[PDB]
């Protein structure tokens, strides 16, 4: 329940993830001219509901709904055993060969993503 | 006629009353808890008692609390308040004697001893005194003089010491901090002879 | 007087400064994720009533350090925060700019380092 | 990749900001500037007080009055030919402060066979550390222990068959400061 790093980039291709396992943590960012309340919690815990809540002031788990003011880019923490679904960007090609997902695993005390077999082309 | 309590810096306040039931409460000034502790008899008009906040190495109060501490004993329906004091933890310290002693290293003239503190907070960092004396066949631990370190040393090295003779070593602490502190128990004392 | 202030400020010094050495250190695998963390900044930092900034930023320091699987966050928090209130006796203005964890633990650091060395 | 900058505050009395600057083909004169981020006064700070080797810029002498430790002190390199080639680094004045060394060193029975270690500090005291060493003429090492603001130390058995040698440094930190570098050995004394 630990997961070091973070999913592969893939040129031309974003990723998301339908269901977020239990230990997964989302981060409270605020957008520009926007922070976090005084007080306020670092991130959402995954625990199944999420333990926290964000909030923005002027300066297995569902997708959480979108408070207030808000980074563009959601950035979470993942745990092993986390699915993670690729897409090639609107106007972009798919090509295929394997799985279009990254999984997190866990070998002799390292963690790490799989690689998404997908190839992103205009 | 007495109440009479000390903190050990950690989780645990000591206290002792002379003047059936009766109890000792605890009643921090800033904090959403409180505790109690029956008193049980230790001399003939003496009782005794220990309050503990939390698990022995935890740091349960601070240098800006105060606890109101309360003696309360039976009296039919209700409880009667015997005693009351305000209580600042912090100036009222006396740790536990200190532990693991043990030989570092044993010569013919000279032993180096070594032990550990207890359950003394990280706010005192190096803001503590010890005291320590040897016992010797000829003497007794009252004859024994008061050796003296000015300074957080866990360790003393004996000089001036006799072959193949036992003695008995002892150490005592002291946090700087506080108007009503005072030392330690003296440690258990560690035995140990000099090589022949 | 200065010298019960003076010893509440090192107390305080030395709680942040445990919780700085039990971070910031091998043998603690959770500090880049912990590092990526948002803390909020005094916009000054010169005087008692400026540890009102510290305060409101207890909570979230507690999170960060309760993601440690080891040090003990509930009590240490609950002691800093009762000796920022003593201290502290207002409107906190905070910096534009965000910090981690360690940049928010040596500022604090400095702020009661800064008023010690006045004191005597 | 211009020189590290190695900046001292002595006893809070002035600062050395040093650089070897040798390491460049055509001998250059790197200038500093300074700043401090984030507080009042933030403006670009000019040397004012260059120091030289071989003719050739090696470190500033900063004075009392330009010294705010508590204050982020951010210091910029420039090669003057180009701009583009400066380094600056973000520090913390009060973690780089050296005391002059601990002075006075008295030693005093409390007892035929107990006797203490006292000593002075120039300006500083209640933001001072210490380290004692001490050894015998039968001794094949130092025998060190950390003091903190009592600047004296307890020897509670001593041998006075043996000769013995005392020396103290001291140290900026933890409680105004976290200087990692210690001052100067003091005079070695003896018993
Ligand atoms: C007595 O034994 C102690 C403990 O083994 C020695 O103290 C240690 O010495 C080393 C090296 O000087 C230090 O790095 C440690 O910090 C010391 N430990 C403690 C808890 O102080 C001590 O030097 C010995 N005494 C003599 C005179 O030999
Ligand atoms: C701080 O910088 C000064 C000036 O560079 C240093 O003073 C020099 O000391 C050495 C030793 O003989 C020589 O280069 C000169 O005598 C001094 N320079 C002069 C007089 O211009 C000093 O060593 C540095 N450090 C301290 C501790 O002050
Ligand atoms: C460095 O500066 C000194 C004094 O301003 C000057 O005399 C010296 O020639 C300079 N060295 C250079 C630019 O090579
Ligand atoms: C040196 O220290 C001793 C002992 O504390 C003191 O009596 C003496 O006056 C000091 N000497 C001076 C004036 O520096």
């Amino acid at each position: 329940e630990l997961c070091d790093d973070d999913p592969p980039e893939i040129p031309h291709a974003t990723f998301k993830a339908m269901a977020y396992k239990e230990g997964t943590m989302l981060n409270c960012e605020c957008k520009r001219g926007f922070r976090r309340i005084k007080s306020g919690s670092l991130y959402m815990l995954c625990t199944s509901s999420w333990d926290n809540q964000c909030q923005c002031t002027s300066s297995h788990c569902r997708e959480p709904p979108p408070w207030e003011n808000e980074a563009t880019e959601r950035i979470y923490h993942f745990v092993v055993g986390q699915m993670v679904y690729y897409q090639c960007v609107q106007g972009y090609r798919a090509l295929h060969r394997g799985p279009a997902e990254s999984v997190c695993k866990m070998t002799h005390g390292k963690t790490r993503w799989t690689q998404p077999q997908l190839i992103c082309t205009g | 006629s007495q109440f009479t309590c000390f903190y050990n810096s950690r989780a645990q306040i000591s206290c002792v009353w002379s003047q059936t039931s009766c109890q000792v409460h605890a009643w921090p000034d800033r904090r959403r808890w409180q505790q109690t502790c029956e008193l049980l008899p230790v001399s003939q008009a003496s009782w005794a008692c220990n309050l503990i906040l939390g698990a022995p190495d935890s740091q349960k109060l601070t240098t800006v609390d105060i606890v109101t501490l309360r003696v309360l004993c039976r009296e039919g329906v209700r409880w009667r308040v015997m005693a009351i004091q305000d209580f600042k933890p912090f100036e009222n310290l006396r740790l536990m004697a200190p532990i693991s002693l043990q030989v570092v290293h044993v010569e013919t003239h000279r032993c180096n001893i070594s032990w550990e503190i207890s359950q003394a907070s990280h706010y005192f960092e190096r803001h503590l005194e010890f005291e320590a004396r040897t016992l010797s066949p000829g003497h007794t631990w009252e004859e024994a003089p008061l050796l003296t370190l000015k300074q957080k040393q866990e360790w003393i090295c004996l000089e001036t010491l006799t072959p193949d003779t036992q003695y008995e070593f002892q150490v005592r602490v002291k946090p700087l901090q506080g108007e009503f502190t005072t030392w330690s128990p003296w440690s258990q004392p560690l035995a140990f002879r000099t090589k022949p | 007087s200065t010298k019960k202030t003076q010893l509440q400020l090192e107390h305080l010094l030395l709680d942040l400064q445990m919780i700085l050495n039990g971070i910031n250190n091998y043998k603690n695998p959770k500090l880049t994720r912990m590092l990526t963390f948002k803390f909020y900044m005094p916009k000054k930092a010169t005087e008692l009533k400026h540890l009102q900034c510290l305060e409101e930023e207890l909570k979230p320091l507690e999170e960060v350090l309760n993601l440690a699987q080891s040090l003990r966050p509930r009590d240490l928090i609950s002691n800093i925060n009762v000796i920022v209130l003593e201290l502290k006796g207002f409107m906190c203005e905070y910096a534009d700019e965000t910090a981690t964890i360690v940049e928010f633990l040596n500022r604090w650091i400095t702020f009661c380092q800064s008023i010690i060395s006045t004191l005597t | 990749p211009l020189p590290e900058v190695q900046c001292f505050v002595f006893n809070v009395e002035y600062m050395n900001c040093t650089w070897q600057s040798s390491s460049e083909p055509q001998p250059t004169n790197l200038t500093l500037h300074y700043w401090y981020k984030n507080s009042d006064n933030d403006k670009v700070q000019k040397c004012s007080h260059y120091l030289f080797s071989e003719e050739i810029t090696s470190g500033c002498q900063l004075q009392k009055k330009e010294i705010h430790l508590y204050q982020t002190f951010v210091v910029q390199l420039q090669d003057p030919r180009e701009p583009r080639r400066q380094a600056t680094q973000m520090l913390k004045l009060q973690n780089l402060v050296i005391p002059w060394a601990p002075e006075n060193l008295t030693l005093h029975k409390l007892s035929e066979s107990q006797l203490e270690l006292n000593w002075n500090n120039r300006f500083l005291n209640h933001c001072l550390e210490h380290l004692v060493q001490y050894r015998t003429d039968w001794d094949h090492s130092w025998t060190e222990q950390s003091v903190d603001y009592r600047h004296k130390f307890s020897l509670p058995s001593v041998d006075g068959q043996k000769r013995y040698t005392f020396r103290v440094r001291s140290r900026f930190n933890p409680l105004c400061g976290s200087a990692q570098h210690w001052s100067e050995w003091s005079h070695p004394i003896h018993w």
